[PDB]
């Protein structure tokens, strides 16, 4: 599981280890807004599909940062990573930050 | 219910006067004949549209007259509504009284809209317009007196053919016969011949990543269809080409370079990367052209493993392809990230020389007797497959005629000589009394054979169907040919 | 490209479901089909992946044993079982913008309706 | 609608709707006065060998 | 493309004969020289 603040009024944080985040995997971002399913808004480590954001790794923590409070987009985030320990491959999803 | 609009829903296409003049026009027409919806509703708007009566809405609506969508405002009811390059063209005429006789509906207003209208429902009779060929008939004033659809049947194809409505007796040619493929094969040498990929990724020795071990693949087809649908593979990723073409393409070589890593150092056996292995084990291009396949090998390297080897120091980094250390120690207890992976990268190289390593060729069984569309080992045609009689020499894969057109073909799979017949066509041609004792015709294609052209008298000139044929000769009258001639008694013989 | 789910359906608790997912739209960069799952109230949660050419799936080692994944070629669908919550159980394709085929630093991209699951 | 010619008055009647006519091979006859409706029939302008 | 033609016949004598085709060889290779062993 990675360590996400429950929201933000800006940047929205994601902190994991060395078995996910430090470990060179991509962190991929979503914003899940009410009532539907959640949409990619990065790729890797900064791409975008077509459709205001940025981010970056450091250590064993990553980042999105969301600039401009544009209308009221009161979505759910979320991180996602490979993580590379247990017994097997498994994917995480971050506790939600909510915008 | 439907009824038959025997000679109605005809128009003038255009503004144009044309006096004591046949006209042959291409436009969509209702056909002659058609079975038209009878009412007593939503309809579909295809082409265009037929409508009788004894407002409507398209959203352009016409009320009783308003017709808004852009504004405009200005017994049997016929009409006729179209609409080409955003105008919407109405075409009408009232009459007293579907009813026989025929008659042209002028146009009424053209109203540049801009609009598709694909439905339509009316606040009765519906038909519906097509491309056809209509030959038209003017009198002195201008006015369209008469009317046929060149494609209704065989003398109409005939009245067309002549630009007359009036045919005297003969045999006129008017349209061609055509024997269409119904199906489509390729054929191609069954294939045995597979790349020895057993020893790239069934292997039970591997070198190290430090130094890693290559194979050079030729003369074969790489079979990705096993690689791909693998039990065990936990990643495979291609750059510069998609997994489900690659059977498409042939290149000059490909190489299989195959060494192991740990679980989450599989991440950097990709272009574009950096680390450990990236910069001092195994450079990966960044215009690299291949496949990447990489697996959990666990159960067949890790030991209750301090064999294979990779570096923590090198001088200098390492360029595309080259082959202090350090043992990985690989234990049966890790977690997924820190067991071995089993690396296979296989390089794609593409130059000038002769391609040397495809996919598998897939084939299709063997249509005879029929028209089909055809490749056999690569050479295209098109034509009817029969069991030939004659005998190739073992190294011939196909044979010509004296103008140089592939005559037979040899059956990749089995051997068989296969000759290739045309697909029959050739000139239709029909057979008709004057139009002044008689509306009927026989119709004659020629060159073929009647079984194959869907009363009827198989000729050497060809099919004749609708004549009789009878015992009794007789002077000549409408020739056929072949001695045969053909005449009217009450029907047409032969 | 576009996944199609199953609607809403009501279970008895200790009972079985079966949730299809349709990848209707092309199908032809689609290598592998995902499940996460999201209770009310909470984030997403991985739960598995097939590889549709191979057949092969993975899983969330906390439900291990109560799973399965299947891919069916023939019908371009993935059906996602679950034997013995009222989460939402989500379909996604995985995709990345540097390769083709799957990987572990691929991304889930074009996600389906959610099919909830309620007891 | 283009051309060149000598325009006379024609003795043809056209329908109300129409507004040029056309010979045999296609070629404008006449045309429809557009002020005045009256038909005029274009003849082409005298040439010939000499 | 190096290609070999090849026919054994019973016993440069008269008489005219064709080559069949033996093997077709996608080498890519330009051949200036050669020597027979
Ligand atoms: C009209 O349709 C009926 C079947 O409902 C068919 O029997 C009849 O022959 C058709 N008539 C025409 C002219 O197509
Ligand atoms: C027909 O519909 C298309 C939209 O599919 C539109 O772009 C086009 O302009 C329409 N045709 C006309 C004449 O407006
Ligand atoms: C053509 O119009 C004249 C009136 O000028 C009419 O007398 C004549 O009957 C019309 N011709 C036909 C074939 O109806
Ligand atoms: C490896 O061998 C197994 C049988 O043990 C077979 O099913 C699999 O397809 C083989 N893989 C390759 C690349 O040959
Ligand atoms: C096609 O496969 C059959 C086996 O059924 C084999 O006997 C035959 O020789 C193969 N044909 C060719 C051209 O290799
Ligand atoms: C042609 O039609 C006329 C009637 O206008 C008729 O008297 C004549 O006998 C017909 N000729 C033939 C060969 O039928
Ligand atoms: C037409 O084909 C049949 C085979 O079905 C053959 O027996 C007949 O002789 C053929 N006739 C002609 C004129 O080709
Ligand atoms: C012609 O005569 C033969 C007998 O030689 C007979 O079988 C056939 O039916 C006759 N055909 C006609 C049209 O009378
Ligand atoms: C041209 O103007 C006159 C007024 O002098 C009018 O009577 C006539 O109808 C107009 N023509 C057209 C085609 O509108
Ligand atoms: C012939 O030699 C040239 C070098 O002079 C080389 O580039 C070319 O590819 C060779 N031909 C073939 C078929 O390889």
């Amino acid at each position: 599981v990675l360590t996400q603040p429950p929201s933000v009024s800006v940047t929205i944080s994601c902190t994991g280890s060395n078995s996910n985040i430090g470990a060179g995997y991509d962190v991929h971002w979503y914003q899940q807004l009410p009532g539907t399913a959640p949409k990619l808004l990065i790729c890797g480590n900064s791409n975008r599909p077509s459709g205001r954001f940025s981010g970056s790794k450091s250590g064993t923590s990553a980042s999105l940062a969301i600039t401009g409070l544009q209308a009221e987009d009161e979505a759910d985030y979320y991180c996602q990573s490979y993580d590379s320990s247990l017994s097997g491959p498994n994917w995480v999803f971050g506790g939600g930050t909510k915008l | 219910a439907y009824t038959n609009s025997f000679t109605r829903g005809v128009y003038y296409p255009d503004k144009v006067f044309r006096s004591s003049v046949l006209h042959s026009t291409q436009d969509l027409f209702l056909p002659f004949f058609s079975n038209v919806t009878w009412f007593h509703p939503v309809l579909p708007f295809n082409d265009g549209v037929y409508f009788a009566s004894t407002g409507w809405i398209f959203s352009l609506l016409i009320v009783n007259v308003v017709i808004k969508v852009f504004e405009y405002v200005s017994n049997l009811r016929e009409f006729v509504f179209k609409n080409i390059d955003g105008y919407f063209k109405i075409y009408s005429k009232h009459t007293p009284i579907l009813p026989q006789g025929f008659s042209a509906l002028e146009p009424l207003v053209d109203l540049p809209i801009g609009i598709n209208i694909t439905r339509f429902q009316t606040l009765y009779y519906v038909g519906y317009l097509q491309p056809r060929t209509f030959l038209l008939k003017y009198n002195e004033n201008g006015t369209i007196t008469d009317a046929v659809d060149c494609a209704l049947d065989p003398l109409s194809e005939t009245k067309c053919t002549l630009k007359s409505f009036t045919v005297e007796k003969g045999i006129y040619q008017t349209s061609n016969f055509r024997v269409q493929p119904t199906e489509s094969i390729v054929r191609f040498p069954n294939i045995t011949n597979l790349c020895p990929f057993g020893e790239v990724f069934n292997a039970t020795r591997f070198a190290s990543v430090y130094a890693w071990n290559r194979k050079r693949i030729s003369n074969c087809v790489a079979d990705y269809s096993v690689l791909y649908n693998s039990a065990s593979f936990s990643t495979f990723k291609c750059y510069g080409v998609s997994p489900t073409k690659l059977n498409d393409l042939c290149f000059t070589n490909v190489y299989a370079d195959s060494f192991v890593i740990r679980g989450d150092e599989v991440r950097q056996i990709a272009p574009g990367q950096t680390g450990k292995i990236a910069d001092y084990n195994y450079k990966l291009p960044d215009d690299f052209t291949g496949c990447v396949i990489a697996w959990n090998s666990n159960n067949l390297d890790s030991k209750v493993n301090y064999n294979y080897l990779y570096r923590l120091f090198r001088k200098s980094n390492l360029k595309p392809f080259e082959r202090p250390l350090q043992s990985y120690g690989f234990q049966p207890t890790n977690g997924v990230g820190y067991q071995p992976y089993r690396v296979v990268v296989l390089s794609f190289e593409l130059l000038h020389a002769p391609a040397t390593v495809c996919g598998p060729k897939k084939s299709t069984n063997l249509v005879k007797n029929k028209c089909v569309n055809f490749n056999f080992n690569g050479l295209t045609g098109t034509g009817v497959l029969t069991e030939s009689n004659k005998k190739f020499l073992p190294f011939q894969q196909f044979g010509r005629d004296i103008a140089d057109t592939t005559d037979a073909v040899r059956d990749p799979q089995t051997l068989e000589i296969l000759d290739i017949t045309p697909c029959s066509f050739g000139g239709v041609s029909v057979i008709t009394p004057g139009t002044n004792t008689s509306n009927q015709v026989a119709v004659l294609y020629q060159d073929v054979n009647c079984t194959e052209v869907p009363n009827v008298f198989q000729t050497r000139a060809g099919c004749l169907i609708g004549a009789e044929h009878v015992n009794n000769s007789y002077e000549c009258d409408i020739p056929i040919g072949a001695g045969i001639c053909a005449s009217y008694q009450q029907s047409i013989i032969a | 490209v576009q996944l199609v789910q199953s609607g809403a359906e009501v279970k008895k608790p200790g009972s079985s479901v079966k949730v299809s997912c349709k990848a209707s739209g092309g199908i032809f960069n689609t290598y592998t089909i995902s499940w996460v799952r999201q209770a009310p109230g909470q984030g997403l949660e991985w739960m598995g992946r097939i590889i549709l050419m191979s057949g092969m799936a993975n899983y969330a080692q906390k439900i291990q044993g109560r799973v399965t994944i299947t891919a069916d070629k023939s019908t371009s669908t993935a059906y996602m079982e679950l034997t013995s919550d009222t989460a939402v159980y989500y379909c996604a394709r995985g995709f990345n913008g540097n390769y083709y085929g799957w990987g572990d630093d691929d991304a889930f991209d074009i996600w389906g309706q959610g099919t909830l699951v309620t007891v």
